[PDB]
């Protein structure tokens, strides 16, 4: 016997390889990505993460990306422009798959991207998954 | 600078062939 | 006349073959 | 009455003015500098510290220079760039000379040379000592 897991942890689009969909998450307390592949790739492909927040003319609409701030762990390095970022391996294989939160909130809203749009960057598909919903 | 948590999804099969000492000569 | 103390800095190894006794032949 | 010190603490020319040789160290516990003038001195002359590796070719022959890192002490100023270096200063007598050393070892060898060669630098000599044999 399986479940409608889906009703306790849904999940969202991303990135479907030609465009970003930003995604809500304000009635969830808990979330994170997951990365796969679909073709062999030619190099490393990194990616930006941007955060939402409402609107003026609604407050049910995101407004204009802005852009994610680091935030250094227990004792670490730190990036050298203080933006997080995800790269992605060469070496992953197709039949395998990645996963990796941020470590804080921000606005109410998420999105993903790649740092450059090309043939490359169309060969890999991000999913964003909650839980705990607080509603 | 995120780091991801990756595994692979499928088990690929070996099939190793085992060798054993192939008889004396005189060399 | 003084005597001069060598010593080398490299210690390049050394190989050498190992025979064995042929097979048995009937004379 | 005198002893044959040149059995446990062999010393090898490192620079003369006009040439560079690295310095094997692979077979020795320690090492150390030691800087004498010919002439006085115009100005200042910085030195930079190198060390090399085995060749693959050849374990005999070292590979190409690769420029030391720096180690802070308990307390301490790092190197602008983080590398080690050494500075004569200008006011050194011909009648004197100094030793200096570098905590850490790297690779098997050793090289030291000027940061550019002109008239100034041609007047320094530098000789590397060792202090115990292993083998």
């Amino acid at each position: 016997m399986n479940f409608n897991v889906g009703v306790d942890f849904p999940s969202f689009i991303a990135w479907d390889g030609t465009t970003s969909f930003p995604v809500k998450i304000d009635g969830f307390n808990q979330f994170g990505f997951t990365f796969k592949v679909i073709e062999e790739l030619t190099a490393d492909v990194p990616f930006n993460i941007f955060y939402h927040e409402a609107s003026e003319a609604d407050p049910c609409v995101p407004g204009p990306a802005i852009r994610v701030p680091d935030v250094p762990f227990c004792d670490g390095v730190a990036t050298a422009d203080g933006l997080a970022t995800v790269v992605i391996p060469e070496a992953v294989a197709v039949d395998s798959f990645c996963a990796g939160s941020v470590p804080c909130f921000n606005g109410p809203w998420i999105s993903i991207a790649p740092v450059t749009v090309n043939a490359d960057s169309a060969k890999v598909q991000v999913t964003v998954t909650m839980k705990g919903a607080t509603r | 600078m995120i780091k991801l948590n990756c595994r692979p999804l499928c088990q690929t099969p070996t099939a190793s062939r085992l060798v054993s000492p192939p008889c004396f000569i005189c060399r």
